[PDB]
């Protein structure tokens, strides 16, 4: 089945035309020479030259200037070069994602490459460095034309869909650069039945270019990308990734858990394999510095935040805007509260090589929540926009329940119930009114203990249903929710919804062509920032 | 909208004025959507408004502020009483927006209010009807709930309708966490009231079964050990204890045995479902490896049927050839076998006998 | 841009509540052990040295 | 060695210039002999190697044809009986190898086998 | 002054000091004299 | 002369044999010369390193289906001598059940690996007493700080 | 005793097979006990396992071994493995308050220590 | 009140990167947008914005137009083709229909 | 043993501490112990659990018979609850991995068990 072909002409005449066919089985045939074979009822017998490197489907492939090398690109992440007059065979092999797309230079010496991960490298010949690097929004696209080696019925068969919302936010310090979640590639993403975004790109909002890129989960570039199976790799997703009050703080979770197909042999009683892999989770909490020139390093990592028998789904985290604390809600019930102390043992401290002590994070206050079971609950948690008051939403479906915390001390200063219909979706806090979203929307002031606006939104599938999503504004008292208008497939269109903080009527309601998958808010000043599927980044602002 | 709400509070007022309970009544009913008859279901109930919750638990309940006060029954003779009770909306949450104005300097507001509220339903009726269906329906913080378990106790410690709601009460103050539970029961029991509990925990698990033996749990266990540390040294400090730790020993061991032989019980039943499966399709004739005797073999391993499908490089599917299923099953039989040909199989008919030596 | 080959990170495994400290490890690396009798077995009064 | 079969045509164009055009595992051990024919609408090429299985490609039209692998096994039966003795009997580089069976078929209709 | 550090000799110590280099003063090696009548040197380089 | 991000005196690091047969993809030659104890550049952080790399690369079934009597007494081996800490538990269980799934048949074949399969049980049977008396112990503290409060 | 289970089970009797059940013989006795006979013996003691919850020290020897010797039977059985298998399914609901369980042992074994520590100070002092 | 700026930013298509002439620029068309990049500081000199207003139309293919350098031949899923200019913008806003059923590819 | 024990304690001494607890005898010293060094005596008796894994069935005995006899000696001290809160840390990893070890026990206890059948039927053989 073919994929590409690159021809090239033997030549001011034209004498023959060489063609090389890239299949989606993996290989490359060279047919040598076509118009002396069909110029000639009868022809002679035609046999293509095979060349088989890649195992998934090629992506392209291109002859080079003189004709004497035959580069290619595929899911692999190398580039590879075919001697063609040895047997021989040259690989630049550990890009960043798939080679998607090459072409060669007027001139013989550069190549220019489109990775898959929205980017673009003029590579110069045997220096082989990108003398030119243009770097995009990386995030997850609905794509036009679908995928190059979803055509021969593999074991798992790539889909265009978003699945959950993109990770993001905009930094603090510095509110030209957005901090966001994503993969190796676009499609080395969704690959493997599950999101795998573990690394985050900076990203410079007044002038679009992706400024930097650091992994945050294990990653390996240098390994291979897939199993000996046949199924790519999943990598641990970076779930809840939220940003201090300081510009100098990072706090990120990232889960994975093995794939179905892989247990098989855990299975003892009424074990599916879902709830094997389930029970062998992996959820590590990572704090972050962020130093000057946008890079991130580790103070501390916990491998289980929170724990009982088994290890606990986090939920959400949130930091404290008036202090250096992150609020992290789990599975076990409890709200834990983590703060930075010095590393000091008995007095000695422990300094880095410079001189600086080491700061460390850990847990300074633990909260049991109160729950309240009627005859699978989730979370969700914000601070004030004063600190003082952490509200945590703690989410059995249909009764469920918010408890406003002191910070100062672990007691409990309110509780509030009978206010959401479904599973808890999410949950922030504008200057005295709780927004949050479950099946319902509901704007409910606290210092009224009243509840200003509701809205039933409109019924639709599980999968628009986990990718509607809100962000306030924290300047100019709005907020701003996000759904899809109705599984998920390319041609979906989304309507945002711009509401005050004291009305009903939504301010500005304008739909998109494309589904959003993030909200974001620059923290200097008030308006949004929304990121598409077909990955464009547009900023609503009033005025 | 809010106009129109307050312009149906203030006739209510004018109703509560004038003193005629019947028709507000009946505005009450319009509105939750006198003969007042019931659908027989605790779920099934129409949904309602927060400021007509807010309404009737204001006209319903009281408050005397002496610097601190106490709910009372404006209405003790209320079907708006037992449809909020059955309709679970006397939360704390619930009464204090209903009583945002005089509760604004009370300190411990939701523990005067957890202790204060059963007792009210209680004393409404004595036959606790009433409280049974407030503890299935309304949530339940864990003072509400050893309150309630206190006045279950008071009533025993028609004959049924209490002993349900004692085992309602113990599953919600399971699922509560221990540190409400420890606080809320230290305050609001005795020591020797205590030991009353941990008698009608004994009940629940000698009579279950546990002690006893064969030829002649997770939710009471928490509440054991909750009630064990929340009264401490303090409130002890006889050969109570030595048997009382002698029968939670015999239960531990009871669940040990349980673990064993539930781990042993499931292979085994995994091992034969397969084994059928297997024998099944041999008996069919499609000659695979099965064990002959009537013990258990060494590996509990049953040969599968082969696929259909075969993954190719890189990782595609394709479809099995009968040649390459051919050679596969010829890897499958053995070293010495009898292969029955019939006159039926010459016909076209039927299959074979194969009967395999035993590896 | 090619990423460079990176070997295994070996892990962070987590310790015990009682690590050895640096301190500890630096008291402990003072190594090289030689033992001066004194003469007639005498037991030691005092050293000392200048500043 | 690596029981792989290449096959290689001139590259068109420039001349006395071979290339690879397809290669292939045949056979299940390294490939230690091989030689060809061609005459009376027949060209093949024979290679034997180290699992006994003398493989015949066609030449001409490779690539367009199936191979085919003779086989090991000697063609006489080499495997002879004596019915009324039940005695099975073969023969190999200097041993005759005599097995009784000692029982009939239907018998056995897995312990005794 | 929290107990930082320490260890144990095979006789009651009478007299320790660590001594030092020369500039900037680091210590180069610890003796201590017991009651045995020995002298420990234990020797730090770096 | 130096690429930008190395070392100047040009120091890369060289890769040690097992991380070698692990990034082409040869499991099984990575996992003896790991778990081979006799050897002077043993290491259990190194092993289990090898084998959480081999759980989220999803191949330690291909990692030790390829055995033979006397390796897979040596990884029984090590399964059993590192149940024990709690740091790698999960690692060293799963091993453990795969070496179960993949060579049980063969136990009435060799004596010698039904004594490395009873000395395993002999070992996991003593670490559930050590479990189930870490959580008796462990009620006990939950107890005093109740008390304190 | 290899021959007075044969009979017991095979009428279905209710008392005879607890005369047998309460007295190295045991495991001499099943193994030459008949298959199928041999799945009437497990039918039962899975009918009063799934019942109750409860223990029995003799029976743990008693339903291992029967279900290695004469496991392999349960093939030719399809009621046999349906009750098995909804036995180890409540035996997993016994199982998932074990935690909980031990650490109310362990209360138990701190206060009954405590109390005979005051009463053995009172005769100290 | 609120308002919503222009979308920029945008995903690089599958059509192949086209280099200029004297191979100083690179031509890279993303969905709804062609920006011209400079090879050497790697920073954008133009960006020829494209409206693509009908779901799902694409851009799908690109080339400069090989009679005259500094031209491209854009042309969507529809009936559409562009004769824009890079260094400048002379084309977008009048583009030319081809009345297709769904124009599936082009070369110049 | 209990002012060999206060002395190792009070110094932080390691061989006596050791040898000490190499070793009635351990209720009479953490009897006879001082109050002052329960706390110590916990935090050198988690380091030890955790450093080495097959030494628990004694030190969870030392923790247990502490725990026992010095229980309302830890509430007056209150402000170091944090020696406590590391002993709860080290028996949460210590009872880390139950679930799927039961399930492993499980899977070894079938291989036992035939292999057991199996030589008592190769004994009478």
């Amino acid at each position: 089945i073919i994929s590409t072909f690159d021809i090239r002409p033997i030549i001011a005449e034209l004498q023959d035309i060489d063609v090389a066919v890239g299949g989606a089985r993996g290989a490359i045939y060279v047919y040598s020479n076509l118009l002396a074979h069909l110029h000639t009822l009868r022809v002679g017998t035609i046999q293509p030259r095979k060349y088989h490197w890649h195992r998934r489907a090629v992506h392209s492939v291109k002859w080079s200037g003189d004709g004497n090398y035959l580069i290619s690109g595929g899911y692999e992440t190398v580039l590879v070069l075919w001697q063609l007059d040895t047997g021989r065979v040259d690989f630049l092999p550990h890009l960043s994602a798939a080679i998607e797309n090459i072409v060669v230079s007027p001139k013989g010496s550069a190549y220019a490459l489109h990775l898959d991960d929205n980017s673009a490298m003029v590579l110069s010949t045997a220096e082989m460095k990108p003398s030119m690097y243009v770097s995009g929004i990386q995030s997850l696209v609905l794509g036009d034309r679908p995928s190059k080696d979803a055509l021969v019925r593999r074991v798992w068969r790539p889909i265009d869909e978003i699945a959950s919302p993109l990770v993001a936010t905009i930094s603090p310090q510095n509110p030209s650069h957005m901090f966001l979640c994503v993969g190796n590639g676009q499609q080395a993403t969704v690959g493997g039945g599950a999101t795998s975004t573990p690394l985050v790109q900076v990203f410079d909002i007044s002038s679009f270019q992706g400024v930097a890129k650091q992994a945050i989960a294990r990653t390996n570039p240098t390994d291979v990308n897939i199993t000996s199976e046949g199924v790519p790799i999943i990598e641990p997703t970076a779930t809840k990734l939220a940003f201090s009050h300081d510009g100098k703080w990072l706090a990120s979770i990232d889960e994975w858990q093995p794939p179905e197909r892989d247990t098989e042999a855990y299975l003892t009683g009424s074990k599916t394999q879902s709830d094997a892999c389930k029970e062998r989770r992996e959820i590590y909490l990572k704090f972050w510095e962020v130093g000057a020139d946008q890079s991130l390093e580790l103070v501390t990592r916990i491998n289980d935040a929170h724990y009982t028998k088994q290890t606990e789904s986090i939920f959400d985290l949130a930091s404290d805007p008036t202090s250096a604390r992150f609020a992290t809600i789990g599975n076990d019930g409890m709200v834990r509260f983590w703060s930075p102390k010095l590393r000091k043992r008995d007095g000695l401290m422990a300094t880095r090589p410079d001189g600086q002590p080491l700061r460390s994070w850990s847990c300074s206050r633990v909260v049991p929540l109160p729950v309240h079971e009627r005859q699978p609950y989730s979370g969700a948690i914000t601070f004030s926009e004063d600190g003082s008051i952490l509200f945590a939403a703690f989410g059995p479906p249909s009764g469920a329940l918010v408890v406003a915390i002191d910070t100062q001390t672990g007691t409990v200063r309110d509780v509030v119930s009978g206010m959401f219909k479904g599973d808890i979706r999410a949950m922030k806090s504008l200057s005295s009114c709780l927004i949050m979203l479950s099946d319902d929307l509901v704007v409910y002031d606290i210092v009224s203990d009243e509840m200003l606006a509701s809205y039933t939104l409109k019924e639709t599938s599980e999968a628009a249903k986990k990718l509607t999503q809100l962000a306030v504004n924290h300047q100019s008292r709005s907020f701003a929710l996000a759904a899809p208008i109705p599984k998920l497939k390319r041609g979906t269109k989304s309507e945002l919804l711009i509401f005050n903080i004291e009305d009903e009527e939504p301010k500005l309601v304008k739909t998109f062509s494309q589904v959003i998958i993030s909200v974001c808010a620059v923290p200097s000043s008030s308006g949004f920032v929304v990121v598409d599927s077909a990955a464009q980044v547009w900023s609503i602002t009033e005025g | 909208s809010w106009s129109e709400w307050q312009n149906k509070a203030m006739q209510a007022d004018e109703l509560l004025q004038n003193n005629d309970i019947q028709s507000w009544e009946e505005l009450m009913a319009e509105v939750f959507k006198p003969e007042w008859e019931w659908p027989s279901s605790r779920s099934d109930y129409a949904r309602v408004d927060r400021r007509w919750v807010v309404y009737a638990i204001n006209k319903v309940f009281g408050w005397e502020g002496q610097n601190t006060g106490r709910l009372t029954c404006r209405l003790p003779e209320s079907s708006v009483l037992i449809y909020l009770v059955d309709a679970g909306h006397l939360s704390t949450s619930n009464v204090k927006s209903a009583f945002k104005d005089d509760v604004r300097e009370v300190d411990k507001v939701e523990e005067l209010i957890g202790e204060q509220l059963p007792i009210i339903l209680a004393e409404v009726d004595p036959t606790m009807e009433l409280l049974v269906g407030y503890l299935s329906g309304t949530q339940l913080g864990s003072s509400e709930l050893v309150s309630s378990i206190k006045l279950l106790l008071c009533s025993l410690g028609l004959d049924e309708h209490r002993t349900r709601g004692l085992g309602i009460a113990f599953s919600k103050l399971a699922a509560c966490p221990a540190a409400e539970t420890v606080k809320s029961l230290r305050r609001l029991f005795k020591p020797d009231e205590v030991l009353v509990l941990l008698n009608v925990l004994r009940a629940e698990l000698i009579k279950d079964g546990w002690t006893t033996r064969y030829l002649d749990i997770q939710l009471i266990a928490d509440l054991m050990s909750r009630c064990i540390d929340a009264v401490g040294l303090s409130g002890w400090m006889a050969n109570f204890f030595s048997q009382f730790q002698a029968e939670i020993s015999v239960a531990l061991e009871g669940v040990m045995e349980a673990v064993r032989l539930k781990g042993v019980i499931a292979e085994a039943a995994n091992y034969a479902k397969r084994a059928r499966r297997a024998l099944a399709d041999s008996a069919k004739g499609k000659a695979m490896t099965v064990h002959m005797s009537a013990e258990l073999p060494l590996g509990l391993k049953t040969d599968n049927k082969i696929s259909t499908e075969r993954v190719r490089s890189g990782g595609e599917i394709v479809a099995r050839s009968s040649r390459q299923i051919g050679h596969f099953i010829s890897k499958r039989r053995g070293i010495y076998s009898i292969h029955r040909i019939s006159e039926e199989m010459l016909l076209g008919a039927a299959g074979p006998t194969v009967v395999q030596e035993a590896r | 841009m090619a990423a460079e080959v990176v070997p295994l990170p070996q892990l962070k495994l987590p310790s015990g509540p009682s690590p050895i400290t640096a301190e500890q490890r630096y008291w402990r690396s003072f190594k090289k052990q030689k033992s001066h009798t004194s003469t007639a077995n005498w037991p030691i009064s005092h050293i000392s040295f200048p500043a | 060695m690596d029981r792989r079969t290449a096959v290689y045509e001139p590259m068109a164009g420039q001349s006395g210039r071979w290339s690879k055009v397809f290669h292939r595992r045949y056979h299940q051990h390294d490939v230690k002999a091989m030689a060809s024919f061609e005459g009376k609408g027949m060209s093949v090429v024979v290679s034997g190697g180290s699992d006994a299985s003398p493989i015949v490609l066609p030449l001409r039209a490779l690539g367009k044809e199936f191979h085919r692998t003779l086989p090991h096994l000697p063609q006489h039966p080499t495997v002879l009986s004596a019915p009324k003795a039940r005695y099975i009997l073969s023969w190999w580089e200097n041993e005759i190898r005599i097995w009784h069976l000692l029982n009939s078929a239907q018998q056995f209709l897995p312990l005794n086998l | 002054w929290n107990v930082v550090a320490g260890a144990k000799y095979p006789s009651p110590i009478l007299s320790l000091s660590v001594i030092t280099a020369g500039a900037s003063h680091d210590d180069r090696h610890l003796a201590v004299g017991m009651q045995s009548g020995v002298l420990s040197i234990r020797t730090r380089l770096s | 002369t130096a690429d930008p991000g190395t070392h100047p005196r040009g120091r890369r690091p060289k890769l040690k044999p097992w991380q070698k047969a692990f990034r082409q993809g040869r499991y099984a030659a990575a996992v003896d010369d790991v778990l081979n104890t006799t050897a002077p550049s043993y290491d259990p952080v190194i092993a289990l390193t090898l084998l959480t790399a081999l759980r989220h690369r999803s191949a330690l079934r291909e990692a030790l289906q390829g055995r033979d009597e006397l390796s897979v007494i040596n990884i029984l081996r090590w399964a059993g001598k590192y149940v024990a800490d709690p740091r790698y538990r999960s690692i060293c269980v799963d091993v453990a059940f795969h070496l179960i799934d993949l060579y049980a048949e063969h136990v009435g074949g060799s004596a010698e690996l039904a004594t490395q399969f009873q000395q395993l049980l002999a070992k996991v049977n003593r670490e559930v007493e050590k479990a189930e008396l870490a959580i008796v112990t462990g009620g006990m503290v939950e107890s005093l700080m109740m008390s304190v409060e | 005793l290899g021959t007075v289970l044969n009979q017991a089970l095979r009428t279905d009797d209710s008392d005879l097979l607890e005369s047998c059940l309460q007295t190295l013989i045991i495991q001499n006795t099943i193994n030459r006990m008949d298959s199928s006979l041999a799945g009437t013996l497990l039918s039962k003691l899975a009918a009063r396992m799934h019942r109750r919850p409860g223990r029995a020290f003799g029976l743990m020897r008693w339903i291992q071994w029967t279900l290695v010797a004469h496991g392999g039977a349960l093939v030719t059985q399809p009621d046999l493995i349906n009750r098995l298998t909804e036995l180890s399914r409540v035996l997993e609901e016994r199982s998932r308050g074990l935690s909980s369980l031990l650490a109310l042992k362990g209360k138990l074994d701190m206060l009954d220590a405590q109390l005979k520590y005051r009463k053995a100070l009172k005769m100290a002092g | 009140s609120w308002k919503v700026s222009k979308p920029m930013g945008g995903r690089m298509s599958d059509i192949d990167p086209i280099f200029s002439q004297d191979e100083r620029h690179l031509i890279i068309t993303y969905n709804t947008s062609i920006q011209v990049y400079s090879t050497e500081d790697s920073l954008l000199v133009r960006r020829i914005a494209l409206p693509l207003t009908p779901s799902a139309t694409h851009i799908v293919s690109s080339a400069l137009s090989k009679s005259n350098p500094d031209y491209l031949w854009v042309a969507c899923s529809d009936g559409r083709i562009w004769h824009i200019n890079w260094t400048s913008g002379e084309g977008v806003d009048t583009p030319s229909t081809i009345d297709t059923k769904k124009l599936l590819d082009m070369a110049v």
